[PDB]
Formats: C-alpha cells, structure tokens, sequence
RNA sequence: AAACUCCAUAUAUAUAAUUUUAAUUAUAUAUAAUUUUAUAUUAUUUAUUAAUAUAAAGAAAGGAAUUAAGACAAAUCAUAAUGAUCCUUAUAAUAUGGGUAAUAGACGUGCUAUAAUAAAAUGAUAAUAAAAUUAUAUAAAAUAUAUUUAAUUAUAUUUAAUUAAUAAUAUAAAACAUUUUAAUUUUUAAUAUAUUUUUUUAUUAUAUAUUAAUAUGAAUUAUAAUCUGAAAUUCGAUUAUAUGAAAAAAGAAUUGCUAGUAAUACGUAAAUUAGUAUGUUACGGUGAAUAUUCUAACUGUUUCGCACUAAUCACUCAUCACGCGUUGAA
RNA sequence: UGCAAUAUGAUGUAAUUGGUUAACAUUUUAGGGUCAUGACCUAAUUAUAUACGUUCAAAUCGUAUUAUUGCUACCA
C-alpha cells in the first residue's frame, strides 16, 4: 500500500536535489570566510561563509533551488570586485541606500542579495527578508479583512515572517531596542491561555525581542505586524535592513489571485504585505537610523513589462499602454522613494578561471575536462559556452550538460 | 528496472537506478546469466558460415 | 428485505391503516351523557 | 438559431380566412416560425408528398411549422429469420 | 409473475370494539381566482392554498362576462419567452398590416 | 533503360542609384560530378583487371517528370464526344417543397482518449520559419459588450493601408524558465522545531478505510445567444453557463516507413464556399533506430513436361435422361 | 408403514489428508481466408440449492427438494 518507505527520493528532480542531503557526501575544503572588512584580502577568491553567516541566510531564505548549492559541502561566492565590491561600496556609501539589482537570467542577482545579508549580519544590523512573494500573492494562504487597519491581513505568512525575523536576527540587537508604544493583543499560548485574555506590552520595559515572541490571533496578528514594524521605524539605535528577492513578481501582478466578495480580485496594494512592502521603497515608512539600506532584486522566472523600464528611466513614458504591460502607481511608488538600479556585470576570463579552479578542487569535473584538455583550452571553451560569463550556464556545461 | 521504482519524474529513477548499477546491485546480472548459460549449452550448434 | 417501492406503499397502506393512530375511547360521566342527550334531542 | 434582431422569419400565409371562417391554412412554408397570432388555427403543412393536419397551441409558439410533419417514418429491419 | 406484498395475520377487530375512521383533517382556506374564499377539510398540512385557474376564470363557467384574462403557471418551461424575446414588435399595427394577402 | 529536363547544390558574371531591403536577397546566363587521383590487401581473363583499405582534393549528398509492347472484354456512354438502338404531351421543360441525411447486424479509412519519458495556465525591448492568397477581396490598429484591473478568447462598430518583393491574412507553434497536476497518508493544516527555510523533523487531524473509476476524457443532452443566407425545421458552423457517457493501451490478424525518412498535444497556406473540413493539395520547425543466414509471397529470366494454341476460365472421360438409323438373338 | 443415487450448457462430463472457476461443444462473435465456403481466438452458459462444525480452509458425516431401483404384506 504505503510504497514510499522512508528516505526514498519521491519528489521531482529540482525539489529531490534541493531537499535531499546530496551535499553529505561533499568534501570538505579549507576555504576563506566572507568579511567585507577584508574584501581587500579576499578580492577574488571564492569564499565560504561563516557560522554566523550560515545561521542566517537560512531563515531569510537566501539560498534557493536550482543554484546548485548541493554540489558543495556549503554554499560558497566568488566576492568578485565588479559586483560584490562595487554594489556593498555604494551601499556604505551612498546618501539614499536603496537599490535593486537588475541583470540577465542566472547572472547571480540572488548570489548578491545573500552577500548583502552576509555583510549586514557582520555590520550588526536587523535584517527582514521577504524572498518569494508570490506566497502572498497566490492564494494557497489564508486571508481575512481587517476594519481597523483597512486591508486585507494574511496570518499564516505573518506567522511565518515574524518566526524568519525572530529566529534569523540577533537576541543582542533585538533586545536592545525598547518598546516606545504599549501594545494590547489577545493571547492565543495554550499556557496561560484561560487565565488572561490579552497580553499587554509596556513602555521601556519590555523589548521587540519578545514582542516579536507574543502569540496572537489570526485576526490580531495583522496588527501585531504593524506593531513591529511601527517600532523598528521609530528605533534609530540599530540600521534595518529590507530586502525582497523576485520583485518581477510584484511589480507585474498588480491584482492578486485572491477574490474579493463580490468576484472581483483584490489589488495587491490594498492587501497588506504589499502595501508595507511598498510603502518602505516609496517613503511612507521613515527609518529613523542613518544606514538602514533597501534592496530589491528582480528574477529571470518572471514577465517583463514597461513598468521597470520606465521607473529606471531606461525607456520614455507610453501612456497608451494597458495596464497588464505598465503600471502607473507602481511607477509612482517607486519614483516617488530615489530607487537607483544595480546591473550585475557578467563574469570575465578571469572570473571563470578562478571558478573552474575550485570546481576541480572540489572534484565536481569530469574526465573529459581533467584529462585530455589544457587548461587554457577548457577556460576558453567554458566562457565561450557560458554566453560569456553567466554562471549557470557555466555551471550548467561543466555539471549537468554531460556529453 | 528504473520504471519499477517511486519517484514521479523519470529523471529521478533512471538516476536511483545507475546509482544502484554502480554500487552493484542490478536486478538484470541474472538476465546476463540466463543469456550466457543459454549461449554455453547451445556452443554446440556454432557452425562458422 | 424489500423494495423501495415496497416500503413505499406500506407507508402508503400505513396512512390507510388505523394501527397505532386512534386516542382512547370516550368515556363520559353519567351527567355529562345526560347533557348530551340534550343536545342531540 | 436565428438572431433574435433579425426578427422572426415570417411569409406570406393566408390568416384571415383562417379567422373569419374555418378554412385552414394549407402551405409547403416549412420554415415559418408560430406567431401567437396562429394559435387556435388549423394548418396542412406539407410534408413532401401530402399534408399534414395540425392545430396550433400555445406552446408551439416561436417553434417552425415542419417541427410536426414528419418527413421520413421509421425503419423497419425485415430480418426473416 | 405478479408481484404482491405478502399479508400479515389479521388483527382481529372484536364485534362492538370496531370503531370508526377518523383520518386527520385542516379547515383549510382555498382563494379562487377571483378574491372569493372557501373552507374545506384536507388532509394536507397546507392550511391555505390560492388557484391561477379555476372556475372563476373559465369561459365555460363564464358565459355573461365580456372581458376573461386566462393565465397559466409561472417561472417554469419557456412560456411568454416568445414574447420576451422580441421586443422590436410590440402591441394594432400588426392587425393593421395583416390586412390582405392578394393571393388566388 | 540510361542521359537531355524541372526543384534543389555550390561558384562566378549582370541587374537593384540597398526608401518595394529580404544584398543573409531576387533571377537571368555560364561552369561543376553519372566525382578524381595515390599507394594497401585479396585475388584474378595480368596487369589493361576489379572489392576493399583511405594519405589526399572537392561544396557535391538528394528529390520528380518520364512507367514501353502486350495484355486483365479492368474502370469510365454521369467530364464531354460518339455507333446502334430505345422514349417524342415523354425518357424532353419549369418551379414549391421532400430525397441524397433514414438505421438492426457488417466492413474500410480517419479524428479524439484512456496522465507524471505528460496534459493544462502564464510568459510585451513580443525566441525562431517556409510557401501561398487578396478587383466575384482583404481585413491593422481602435471602441463596445460576455467578465471583474488588464490581458486572452468569442461576437458586433468603424473600417486604415494594399491589388500588392511595399498593406493584410499573420507577434508560427512545439522547444525553453516558471507555477500547478487526481490515483498518492507520495498530501494539507495546527502548533514546535533549525545552519535544508519556495525547505525537513516531531505529536496530533487529513482514514468506511490502497489495486482503476479524476483536477483525465468530451460523447450525449438542457437553455441563452451569434455568424452566413430570403430561409438551418427535416439538415450548417459558433462562443456561454449546466450536462460529463464509453474508454484503465487493446484477440487470431494487420498497416507505413531505410534519413532530413518515420515520429511529432509541431504548427502554417491554398483549392471547393454566401456558410460549413476529423478530407485533399502544398510549406517549413524538432528530429530518431534498424538491417548482411529463414521457411514462405510476387516478379525477370531460366530447365523439365505438354494431348493447351481466342491456349488451364484450355480440353475432355463415361451411363443416365431426349429423337432417328443399321445389325445381332429368338 | 422405513431407505438409496440427480443438472456448469444451446447436446451428459471436475474428483480421494482441507484458502480460488468445475473439458467440449453450441452461436451472427469465427479461425489461416486469391473477394472464398467448410479445424482455437472471438461470441451463451458453473456461482458446491438456500442449512451445521473450524483453523483467519468443510466437496467431505446429518435433515431436504427435482423421483425411475430392491425386500417384507402379498391365505383380503
Ligand atoms: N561562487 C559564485 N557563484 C555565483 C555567483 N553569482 C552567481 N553564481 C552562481 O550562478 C547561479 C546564478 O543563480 P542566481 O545567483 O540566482 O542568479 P540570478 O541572476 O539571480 O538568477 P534569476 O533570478 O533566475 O534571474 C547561482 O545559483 C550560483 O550557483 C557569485 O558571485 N559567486
Ligand atoms: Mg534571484
Ligand atoms: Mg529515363
Ligand atoms: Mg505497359
Ligand atoms: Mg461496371
Ligand atoms: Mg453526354
Ligand atoms: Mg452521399
Ligand atoms: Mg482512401
Ligand atoms: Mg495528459
Ligand atoms: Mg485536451
Ligand atoms: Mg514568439
Ligand atoms: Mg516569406
Ligand atoms: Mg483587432
Ligand atoms: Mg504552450
Ligand atoms: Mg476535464
Ligand atoms: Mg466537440
Ligand atoms: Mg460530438
Ligand atoms: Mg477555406
Ligand atoms: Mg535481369
Ligand atoms: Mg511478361
Ligand atoms: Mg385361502
């Protein structure tokens, strides 16, 4: 009956290569760890992560399917000096951080993010990640609409966020802010469930570290979220960090798969972790701290249409378009906030004879690229197959593509 | 001897059957057997032509 | 066992039967007959 | 279907003898619709070789004359064995 | 090859003990199509029911009177969709173009 | 029979004042191949020889038109034309309708299914074609409604440009990312987990309860409604809500294909139309594996027999049934 | 006033130390067919007869229905 004993590959191929542990079979290799700090030391080396670095960029979500992290004990970047350095540079020093990053499909847009979040956790700064948004958007969550805060609040991916900001963040950097406003929510803790109804938060006594633990209900959990984020805006001890991957998605599906009471379908802005989401890239949401930073990365999994072409002024303005090719408050929203772009450059020579050196001491090659080939040869034909320098494609030629 | 395992994507049990072949534990070996055992008893009939 | 015909035409001859349907019989007082005689005169 | 803008189609059929007097109205206009001014009329309509007597309710209305004249009748299979 | 439900032994009903039937009715109202009412006795439990054609409105029953609309049931099959569905015609104007065929 | 020929191949030359641009093109003429050599090995009519080996040089490898004489009294007197006949108030002419369309069991050739090496939804700086059509046309954009932001599909409203290497039919589609996808407890929730987070590990629910009956299939029906036409009743194609049957890969047997072929849930154009292709005729995209030992089956000749010769569908042996003749016996 | 054996068919038919189907054949389904006769497939019928006992097994022992054997009575 039940075939499936346990531990047997069921799912597809992408889903059983990033679920399966097909990395513990790795070989371990002594490699740099990634600190900004030390990018003048570690230039161009491809370099693992740390502990700390590791920990997060896992609840936030930064390493996705499809990269081919498994080939590899960890994933591990190539810093690089045109990307990596160039983007965290002006992020330091930029007077408005916001960005997004923009590139052909598989130039390492992601890869990009996750230095970022990387570099944030060793700057000590609280960072928020919203990764996939179609998981809002789609309508496999749950929803309801709330009267007070007029939209449309999902508890389910709220849960889910707070429990990614709360066990990704540090306990120190969260502790050390304290509250400003007293926030009343229900209780929904089994412990403690009956003998009160609300719990209650107090000024400068408690903190945001268990103001994000507070267990609520589905229909409060909307205004828990906007207790969170209210106070990180008002905190200006520690930077905040917001970053949301696969941004295509958002500025191409305006109206979202869930569908009003009366047939129609709710616009994304009008239900909430859009409208908090773009309200931080247009302004409305004000952090305090000098150096919070913005980034938004936009993936090749996604249409295209005139609305960021235009917002990046890469194209005039056609007004006669339709609105499933171009949006105008979308276009607004993001001009309104100084959004500048980021295109990440494709991989040089150099860059691929650096990768291609770890993959051979990481024994991801062949025979037919180890044996009859000379290095000069095998570089050559690797950028040349690559499109020139697209790191999947790179891969892709030297892993999957076998004959 | 792939299409007899689980997985819904052919990918995946033609790649849990090589990797069953590699480590050695094919069900056709006794195929083999059968087919050479059959060839030994009938050298008789070999008639070079 | 039977048909869902079958049971429904017992439920039919069921309304017909007078089984399990009539109240008690009417037992009055002697006064009480009196006055009806009454009546019915 | 026909379009209902179009109208239904309609052709020059006697109807005032049929009201004034009995007299039914005998034609080979198989594709007329029933008005509702028919109801009550007796029509002959052709079915190929001979017509065909019917009288017109209220249901028949918006159908077309040949619908009840059948053109064709049934087949019988002469098996003999 | 009939079918028959097969009979149980009779209760046996004592010579005196054998009452009568009483089965159990409603003083019902029933309207007619004009707006008069009659009480009856039914068994349904439907205490009032009004009729769309009865006798009040039948040309049989109805001789003396000029005018008598006739109706029939309501929101089932397609009835008066033939006049639904064109609303171009309209009522005289078509009695006035049925004049004449000039036929012969 | 081969060559000659047409579509394709390469080169050149000539035309286009490169805004009919496709110069990566169009079509006029010529050249080239029915390929050359060089050593190797078996051999062998001796070198003058083939079958291979393959250093070399070449762009060089296909397709269709053409199917003789005789035949099968093969099909065609319904493409038209014809000899004999046979109808001449019909067997010759017109219109209204109804026939060709009916349906018990048969039988061909096709279309659409029966799921995960596979079917739907999305892909706007619009991934990538060829060959045709448009004066008895064509339908761009745009605007309205079905349906709510759009978009996409169906109808209407206007009709732009072009009788066309210029407008239009017409943003090829499959591939390729992404999401999904019942049988499947292979799943989804609730809380907890933590360095798999688009994710896994726990404890509970998801259990009338694991070997076929959907979120496959789209036949059959109900009802709006729309095209074309004077007019879809018998009988035409369309979208819309509903309906949701058989099919769980198929028995003797059997069909087509040897390379740009077969296959393709790859599409595209034209002819026949006022209108309606699961058919016909053409165009390109992606692109295989299989073969040098079988009895059989057809043929081209051959060798053996022949009493057939309008030739094996030949010819040819009787007694029994029909009529007439002559001779026996008795 | 007691007792015996029968039937999966359109033409009857399995058998002996315990779970599962009980030939043919029949028929438009028909074999291999040079349109073609004339040898499976493909096309019909068993459901251990309505009861009783057991290990996750009762054709097996009783009664009873479709009803044709052979003793005694045969000086009623
Ligand atoms: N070592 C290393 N690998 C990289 C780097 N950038 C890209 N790669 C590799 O190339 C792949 C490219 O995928 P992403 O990094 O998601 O690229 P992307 O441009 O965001 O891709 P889309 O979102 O699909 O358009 C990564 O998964 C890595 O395997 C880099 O800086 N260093
Ligand atoms: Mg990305
Ligand atoms: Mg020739
Ligand atoms: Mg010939
Ligand atoms: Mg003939
Ligand atoms: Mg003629
Ligand atoms: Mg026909
Ligand atoms: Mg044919
Ligand atoms: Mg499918
Ligand atoms: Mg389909
Ligand atoms: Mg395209
Ligand atoms: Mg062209
Ligand atoms: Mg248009
Ligand atoms: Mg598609
Ligand atoms: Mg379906
Ligand atoms: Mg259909
Ligand atoms: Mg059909
Ligand atoms: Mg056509
Ligand atoms: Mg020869
Ligand atoms: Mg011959
Ligand atoms: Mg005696």
């Amino acid at each position: 009956a039940k075939r499936v004993t346990p531990g047997s590959l069921y799912k597809n191929w992408t889903n059983t290569t990033h679920t399966a542990q097909l990395q513990q079979t790795a070989v371990p290799l002594a490699l740099p760890i990634f600190n900004f700090d030390d990018i003048s030391k570690t230039l161009n080396k491809v370099v693992s992560y740390s502990n700390k670095q590791y920990k997060s960029l896992h609840h936030l979500g930064s390493f996705k399917k499809s990269q081919f992290n498994e080939l590899f004990q960890k994933p591990v970047c190539l810093v690089r000096e045109d990307a990596t350095n160039s983007f965290l540079k002006k992020l330091v020093s930029h007077p408005v951080k916001k960005f997004i990053i923009t590139g052909e499909p598989g130039v390492g847009k992601t890869v990009l993010l996750s230095q970022a979040h990387a570099y944030a956790v060793d700057s000590k700064q609280i960072i928020i990640n919203i990764s996939y948004p179609e998981l809002f958007l789609n309508g496999r969550n749950d929803f309801s609409y709330d009267d007070d805060l007029k939209l449309f609040i999902q508890p389910m991916y709220l849960k889910k966020l707070i429990r990614k900001i709360l066990k990704a963040n540090d306990p120190a950097l969260l502790k050390s802010i304290e509250l400003s406003k007293d926030y009343k929510f229900s209780n929904a803790n089994p412990k403690n469930a009956s003998v009160k109804p609300f719990v209650t938060l107090n000024k400068t006594k408690n903190t945001v570290l268990d103001l994000l633990s507070v267990m609520t209900h589905p229909h409060n959990r909307g205004k828990l979220m906007k207790a969170i984020i209210d106070e990180l805006s008002v905190q200006s001890k520690v930077p905040i960090m917001f970053t949301v991957d696969n941004f295509s998605k958002v500025l191409t599906t305006a109206y979202s798969a869930y569908r009003n009471t009366e047939n129609k379908q709710i616009y994304s802005l009008d239900l909430q972790m859009g409208k908090l989401m773009m309200d931080i890239i247009s302004g409305e949401t004000k952090f305090a701290n000098g150096e919070s930073s913005t980034i938004l990365a936009i993936s090749g999994v996604d249409r295209t249409n005139k609305t960021l072409p235009v917002a990046l002024g890469k194209i005039p303005v056609d007004p006669y378009v339709t609105r499933y090719h171009y949006e105008p408050k979308f276009v607004e929203l993001l001009q309104k906030g100084n959004v500048t772009e980021f295109e990440v450059p494709k991989l040089n020579k150099q860059e691929v004879n650096e990768l291609i050196d770890y993959y051979k001491q990481s024994n991801v090659l062949l025979d037919k690229d180890i044996t009859g080939k000379k290095w000069e040869n095998l570089i050559d034909e690797k950028y040349f197959l690559s499109g020139n320098g697209n790191p999947r494609e790179l891969l892709k030629s030297l892993v999957l593509s076998h004959r | 001897s792939a299409n007899q395992r689980v997985s819904s994507d052919f990918a995946v049990r033609l790649g849990e059957e090589l990797t069953a072949i590699a480590k050695g534990t094919s069900s056709a070996f006794e195929k083999r057997d059968q087919i050479h055992k059959t060839a030994i008893a009938h050298r008789a009939y070999i008639q070079l032509k | 066992s039977l048909s869902p015909l079958a049971q429904r035409v017992v439920t039919q001859l069921s309304v017909m039967s007078a089984s399990r349907k009539q109240p008690k019989l009417l037992k009055l007082a002697r006064e009480d007959l009196i006055k009806h005689q009454t009546i019915e005169k | 279907s026909r379009s209902v803008w179009k109208g239904p189609n309609i052709v020059p059929l006697p109807i005032r003898e049929a009201m004034t007097k009995g007299t039914p109205i005998r034609t080979n206009a198989r594709a007329a619709t029933i008005l509702p001014q028919f109801v009550g009329l007796k029509f002959q309509i052709h079915n190929g070789k001979e017509y065909v007597p019917i009288e017109i309710s209220e249901d028949m209305v918006g159908h077309k004359l040949g619908e009840f004249a059948p053109t064709r009748k049934r087949f019988s299979y002469t098996q003999t064995k | 090859t009939r079918i028959t439900l097969p009979r149980r032994p009779a209760k046996k009903i004592q010579l005196g003990k054998s009452r009568p039937a009483i089965y159990h009715q409603f003083n019902v109202k029933m309207e007619l199509s004009d707006g008069s009412v009659v009480i009856r006795r039914s068994q349904y439990p439907k205490g009032e029911i009004r009729l769309i054609q009865d006798q009040r409105n039948n040309p049989l029953w109805n001789p003396s009177r000029d005018d008598l609309v006739v109706v029939d049931a309501n929101s089932g099959g397609s009835l008066d969709r033939f006049n639904k569905r064109y609303s171009s015609l309209f009522s005289t104007v078509e009695l006035s173009e049925e004049n004449k065929k000039k036929t012969q």
